[PDB]
Formats: structure tokens, C-alpha cells, sequence
């Protein structure tokens, strides 16, 4: 992304 | 930066106010251009701060490619807790920054003027883009970065503007481009989900937690897969493929109201197998048709200060498009597929009909969002499942 996510 | 919407609106945007783009209180009950196109441009590079100059990349020349894999190695993206970062490697930037019409001149670098170390970059690609009921000339926005010892210092806008010029000098007036911050004004949100492949190295790492409720052992049998995919007919993508995955796709995405529009080279660029960057597979049918396929981009990410675990090894959702397989289907065999290729995760976005699976196949939500934008054009927001572009 333009973003690095992880589980809420 | 703002992450929530709410907590934009008491933000005031000293850069984003002077660009031509909606604010984010207005609403939008339009479709065009925010301003017309210019028909003189600023010959000159914009002015960066004492000692820094610019340099195009020649992505070409191997050690040039490798300043740049360094740069963003070290400082791009970063989870919110400054755990995790991006590592695209050398040979995945030059499939992102090099598809057809790319331009040397958009691959825009800053470089300290004495050490020529290399602090800065920006780029585009050219891509021709559905918006609603509109086919339009566009750049896609990557890569933007700066060093973390320059931050904070106004030399983002300086790059943003000064890609703005050199697209400008090409002809072209619009562009695309997502973040995980809010700005004005997205024209959509999305979120990452994420589905375990090998849950104790995401837990050792904390990149997930144990849920509240069960235990290690429980969490891996929750997460295990078949070991080979259940698609008849699933083979990886061939160069006789590439006209039918165009005519697949091509028809697939009418669905959405942004997407891209690929030419068959384009196609042949983004989806023929690369090992360790782009994996597509199709589904060959009884007949010898191909019906569906299913694709996935390879993004590790560096794991920071960890002193076993280095590297988290990452599949993206690309685009999956269905015609006779159930897309619940397809799916669970990339999940199946990517576990087999050594993946520890696999992410996708909520958009398309991907919400449609999320869930079923056992993804967590993520913390984070994807905000999609659009430069020099006014059109309504739309939901996620109505977006239909990714991004590298
Ligand atoms: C993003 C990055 C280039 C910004 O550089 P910076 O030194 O922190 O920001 P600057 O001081 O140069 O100027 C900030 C201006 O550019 C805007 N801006 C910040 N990040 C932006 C981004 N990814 N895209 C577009 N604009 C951005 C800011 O909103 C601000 O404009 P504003 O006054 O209207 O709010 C830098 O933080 C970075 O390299 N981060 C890691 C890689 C990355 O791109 N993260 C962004 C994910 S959203
Ligand atoms: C993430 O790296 C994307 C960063 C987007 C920065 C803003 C770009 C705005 C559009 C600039 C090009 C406009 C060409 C007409």
C-alpha cells in the first residue's frame, strides 16, 4: 500500500 | 498526519490548500477537472533547499537501482508502531517503475550535492484510467520518500511539485495515487485485511496476536490449508494467456468505477509470472478455455530490530478476476498457493468484491487504511467495493 497494516 | 477523517477536518493544509484538489469538507457533485489544462509550462526545475540537487535515476544502471532499493529500504513506509518496513527489492522496483511509456525524467531523485548520497525520490508511471463514466491520461504517484534526517523540512512538497512539472511537460493533467494518511480529498476508502499462513512467526513477531480466546495450538489448526489448491485446471499463466487474461480482465472491471484500462502490453507487464515479484494463475478449463485467473504481488518487509527474525515475507491481492470458478474458490487457492511459495501473510484490500470473501477465508481486519486519491479532478467519493485499481 501506502500504508502498512496490521490485525486490529 | 491524520489518520481518522474527523481528526482531518481541525487540520489546516498549507501544501494541499494551494494544489488543485477538492477540500475535505467540500462535497463534490461533480465530474471534471478542478482547473483547465495549462498550455505554458515552468521550464525550470523547482528550487530544493542549499547543498541538494536533483538526478534522474537510470534505473538501467544496476548500482543506481540498488541507491534506490537502499533508500527505501531505510526509510519508507512503517507500520504505526515503527515495527515493521517495506523492503521492495531491486528487481520488483524495476516491474513497478518500468511498464510500458515509463520516462526517465519521472523517476525524480534528490541527492546531497557533496556525498551524492541519494535522500530523496518521487515517481511516475503513465496509466489510462476509467473515473465513472470518464477514460482519462493519467500518472500513477509512487515512492515518494525522504530520508529520515531531511523530514519535516518542506522538501516533500518540493518533490510533489516538482513531479507535477515534469508530468505537466508530457501533456498530461490528472493523476492517481494512495496513502495511508488523509488528505484532501479521497475519492475513496479502503483497508487492509490480513490472512495467517505461518501464525507462530507472525505472533513471535507480533505482527498479529493470539486471539483472546484461544490458545497456539488452537490458532494453527484455525489457519492450516490444504497443501495443493482444488481449482481444476489452475496452472500458472503462460505467454498464450496474455490475450485472454486482457479479454478477462478487460471485461471484469467495467463492474467499478475506478479502474485501469491496460493495453495487452500492459497486461503481458503487470501479470506474466515473475518469480519472487508477480505470481497469476489461470484456470484452464476441460475445454482448453481459460476462465478465470488469480494473482498476487510479492512484498517483503523488514522486521526492525528483531534480533532473529529479519524479514516478514508478504502476498498482496492483485486482481482475481472470476467468470466460472466461485471467486470464494479462487481465493483459498492463492491462500494455498502463497503458503506454498513460503508467504507468511497474505493481504488484500476490501475493495472490488473482495468483502465478499474477507471474511469466509478466515482474514483479520487491519489497522490501517488505504486512501485513494485524485489530482486535478472533482467526482463523488465511492465505496471500496466500487474501486477497482491496485497499486504496487
Ligand atoms: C511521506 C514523506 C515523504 C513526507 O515527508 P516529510 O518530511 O515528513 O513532510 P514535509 O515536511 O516535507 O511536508 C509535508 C507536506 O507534505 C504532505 N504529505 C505528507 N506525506 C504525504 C504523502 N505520502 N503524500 C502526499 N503528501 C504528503 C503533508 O500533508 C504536508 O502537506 P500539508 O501542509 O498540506 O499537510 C516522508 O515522511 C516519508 O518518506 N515517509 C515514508 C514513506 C511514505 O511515503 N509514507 C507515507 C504513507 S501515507
Ligand atoms: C505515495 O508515495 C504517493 C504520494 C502522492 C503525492 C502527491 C502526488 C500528487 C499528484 C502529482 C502529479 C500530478 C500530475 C498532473
Amino acid at each position: 500500500g501506502k500504508s502498512f497494516s496490521k490485525p486490529r | 498526519p491524520a489518520k481518522t477523517m474527523e481528526e482531518a477536518s481541525k487540520r489546516s493544509y498549507q501544501f494541499w490548500d494551494t494544489q488543485p484538489v477538492p477540500k475535505l469538507g467540500e462535497v463534490v457533485n461533480t465530474h471534471g477537472p478542478v482547473e483547465p489544462d495549462k498550455d505554458n509550462i515552468r521550464q525550470e526545475p523547482y528550487t530544493l533547499p542549499q547543498g541538494f540537487t536533483w538526478d534522474a535515476l537510470d534505473l538501467g544502471d544496476r548500482g543506481v537501482l540498488k541507491e534506490l532499493y537502499t533508500l527505501l529500504n531505510e526509510n519508507y513506509v512503517e507500520d504505526d508502531d515503527n515495527m515493521f518496513r517495506f523492503d521492495y527489492s531491486p528487481e520488483f522496483l524495476l516491474w513497478a517503475l518500468r511498464p510500458p511509456g515509463w520516462l526517465p525524467q519521472w523517476h525524480c531523485g534528490v541527492r546531497v550535492v557533496s556525498s551524492r548520497k541519494l535522500v530523496g525520490f518521487i515517481s511516475a508511471i503513465p496509466a489510462n484510467i476509467h473515473i465513472y463514466d470518464t477514460e482519462k491520461k493519467m500518472v500513477e504517484i509512487n515512492f515518494l520518500c525522504v530520508h529520515k534526517k531531511l523530514r519535516s523540512k518542506r522538501v516533500a512538497p518540493v518533490l510533489i511539485r516538482e513531479i507535477t512539472r515534469r508530468v505537466h511537460l508530457e501533456g498530461i493533467f490528472q493523476a492517481v495515487y494512495t496513502a495511508g494518511v488523509v488528505l484532501p480529498k479521497p475519492v475513496g476508502t479502503c483497508r487492509y485485511w490480513h490472512r495467517s499462513l505461518n501464525p507462530r512467526k507472525l505472533i513471535e513477531v507480533k505482527f498479529s496476536h493470539l486471539s483472546r480466546n484461544m490458545t497456539m495450538q488452537r490458532t494453527m489448526k484455525l489457519y492450516r490449508l490444504p497443501e495443493t489448491p482444488k481449482t481444476a485446471g489452475l496452472r500458472p499463466m503462460e505467454t498464450k494467456d496474455i490475450p485472454v487474461v486482457h479479454q478477462l480482465l478487460t471485461r471484469y472491471l467495467k463492474q467499478f468505477h475506478l479502474t485501469p484500462v491496460m493495453s495487452q502490453e500492459e497486461v503481458e507487464h503487470w501479470f506474466y509470472p515473475q518469480e519472487n515479484i508477480i505470481d497469476t494463475f489461470v484456470v484452464e478449463n476441460a475445454n482448453g478455455e481459460v476462465t478465470d485467473f488469480l494473482s498476487f504481488y510479492t512484498l517483503p518487509s523488514t522486521i526492525m530490530n528483531h534480533p532473529t527474525h529479519k524479514s516478514l515475507k508478504a502476498a498482496y491481492s492483485f486482481y482475481n478476476v472470476h467468470t466460472q470458478t466461485p471467486l470464494l474458490d479462487l481465493m483459498s487457492d492463492a491462500l494455498v498457493l502463497a503458503k506454498m511459495k513460503g508467504f507468511d501473510v497474505f493481504n488484500a484490500l476490501d475493495l472490488m468484491e473482495n468483502k465478499t470473501f474477507l471474511e469466509k477465508l478466515k482474514f483479520g481486519i487491519g489497522d490501517g487504511n488505504l486512501q485513494y486519491y485524485l489530482y486535478n479532478w472533482k467526482c463523488p467519493s465511492m465505496g471500496a467495493e466500487k474501486v477497482g485499481l491496485v497499486l504496487q
